[PDB]
Parts: structure tokens; C-alpha cells; sequence
């Protein structure tokens, strides 16, 4: 009541070690690190595949 | 008489649990079945069963 | 040389030192105080997590340093360089800045002090773990047992934001 409490509870699904994707687990954040909203931009490299083998769902 | 078996298999719950329980060491992969996950701890030794959580987190 | 470099740059605690020589960087004048604004809006920027103070240390006289000093103030960065004019001070040049995580608040950002005995003998008193040193300053009386010496070879601050993680391309 005297603040605003928005908390996320959030499930990690891999990390980036530089300019690229890992699909992992068992990797804890430090405390007071920032946190950012991620880019469509980024997403798309995930979900995605080699040209050769590439097939829309949707 | 001088056999071993070893039984690899993907759907460790489908075996029957007739030659699955009499394996005394176990190579467990990662496993993404809960229906699976739940049969092999409770095959697995007692002390294990702490560290059977590993199982869908292997990589 | 990138690639070598990228480990103990990822961890947040921990005590890098440069030992930069404004004559081998050209436009060093004009890029210094730019380049020590990127260094630290990006490795002296969180307040719990990155709990050491970067030194730069700098071959010239002890009088050029006041035109740095001015900049930095002009710039709005904190800094502490330790002389009160032709004068140092040790006891406030090995001070721990004072942190006030409620508004994000610490006392200075960076330590950029001139080349001389004090100085040098003030750093050996409180070793670091990365020693940087760039234009091949002669790094002789500075006890370099313990810490990870890693020379770089630049030519400008281009190349150093590169090797330092600060930048994609050249």
C-alpha cells in the first residue's frame, strides 16, 4: 500500500553468449541486474532454420 | 550362465516392468515425459531419488 | 584478439587498470574524456553489482591534468584525481567512493591520475587483477605479480572500443 509492488514471476528458455542463441537452463541471474523487453527482431533468428530447411507454419 | 541385457529404449514406461526391474546400474539421458520420469525414480536406487530432478534439465 | 579478451570483461566485480599513453592515440585530447563516458555507462554503471572503480593512469605532467579534470566536470562525470595542485594526497586518492543505492548515487566513477612515484606506489599499495596498458609505457615499478598483464597494440579509440566489447565493427 505505501508503494507499488509489479512483480513477474518468468522462466528462463536459454541465453545469448554474443550475437548468437543457446538453449539452455540452470543459469541464474544476479540480483539487481536490468532487466529489458526483447526485440521482434531477436525473435525471429529464433524459430528459425537453416534455408535449406525452412517451412512456414505461420 | 554368463549373459548381460542392455535394454535402450526411449519409452522406458512402455517396457515391460518385468525386465526393467531386475537392471541394477542405469545411464539415464535427458527425459521430457512426466509419465516417464516417474517410472524410472521410482526404479532408481533411494539415495538417487534426490538427485533424479536432473533428468528433463540434462543437456 | 577480441575473442581473448572477452572473458574477465563479462564479470561484474572486478578491478581493471589502464595505463593509456596519450601520445600513441591520436585525437587523444578530444576523445578521452568520450571514450571513459562509453567505458563506464557500460562496465562502472550498475550500483550493486559493480562495486569497483576503474583507475586510468596517463604519461604527462602534473599540470596537464587539471584541462582533463575540467572536461570530466564540464561533462558532469565525477572523478577523483587525487592532487590538489603539484600536491598528492594518498589518503584520498586509495578512498572507497561512497555509495547511496536509494537514488543511484556514487561518489566518483573513475580514478584518472598522472604517472608519477606516488601514484604508482598508491597502486602498487592496492593491486588490481587486469592491468591494461596501451602505447608500450614502460611498466617497470609497478609490482605486476598477481595481476594479468595484457598489452594492447592501437592506434585509435576506435580499435579500443573494439578490443574493449564496446563496439560491433571497427
Amino acid at each position: 500500500k505505501d508503494e507499488d509492488i509489479f512483480i513477474l514471476t518468468v522462466q528462463p528458455v536459454g541465453i545469448f553468449k554474443g550475437e548468437e542463441f543457446f538453449q539452455g537452463n540452470s543459469m541464474l541471474p544476479s540480483p539487481t541486474e536490468p532487466v529489458f523487453l526483447v526485440e521482434d527482431d531477436i525473435l525471429n533468428k529464433i524459430f528459425s532454420n537453416e534455408k535449406t530447411k525452412i517451412f512456414h507454419l505461420g | 550362465y554368463g549373459l548381460s541385457l542392455m535394454v535402450v529404449s526411449q519409452r522406458p514406461s512402455e517396457v515391460s516392468d518385468t525386465i526393467l526391474s531386475q537392471c541394477n546400474n542405469f545411464i539415464n539421458l535427458r527425459l521430457t515425459n512426466i509419465n516417464d520420469q516417474n517410472y524410472i525414480k521410482n526404479l532408481l536406487p533411494d539415495n538417487s531419488r534426490s538427485i533424479s530432478e536432473i533428468l528433463p534439465t540434462l543437456g | 584478439r577480441k575473442n581473448q579478451l572477452v572473458p574477465s570483461l563479462n564479470i561484474n566485480s572486478r578491478s581493471r587498470y589502464f595505463i593509456i599513453d596519450p601520445d600513441t592515440i591520436d585525437n587523444f585530447d578530444d576523445e578521452f574524456i568520450l571514450f571513459v563516458k562509453d567505458y563506464l555507462d557500460k562496465y562502472n554503471s550498475k550500483i550493486k553489482l559493480h562495486t569497483e572503480t576503474p583507475c586510468f593512469i596517463l604519461k604527462t605532467d602534473v599540470n596537464n591534468l587539471s584541462e582533463y579534470h575540467k572536461r570530466f566536470v564540464s561533462r558532469n562525470i565525477q572523478i577523483i584525481t587525487g592532487y590538489i595542485g603539484d600536491t598528492f594526497y594518498f589518503k584520498e586518492f586509495n578512498k572507497e567512493p561512497k555509495r547511496i543505492i536509494k537514488d543511484n548515487w556514487v561518489e566518483f566513477k573513475a580514478r584518472i591520475s598522472c604517472n608519477s612515484d606516488e601514484v604508482i606506489k598508491c597502486i602498487n599499495y592496492k593491486k588490481c587483477d587486469d592491468l591494461y596498458i596501451v602505447g608500450g609505457v614502460d611498466v617497470s615499478l609497478l609490482d605486476t605479480a598477481d595481476v594479468n598483464i595484457e598489452n594492447l597494440e592501437i592506434n585509435n579509440f576506435r580499435e579500443l572500443k573494439y578490443l574493449l566489447s564496446m563496439l560491433k565493427e571497427i
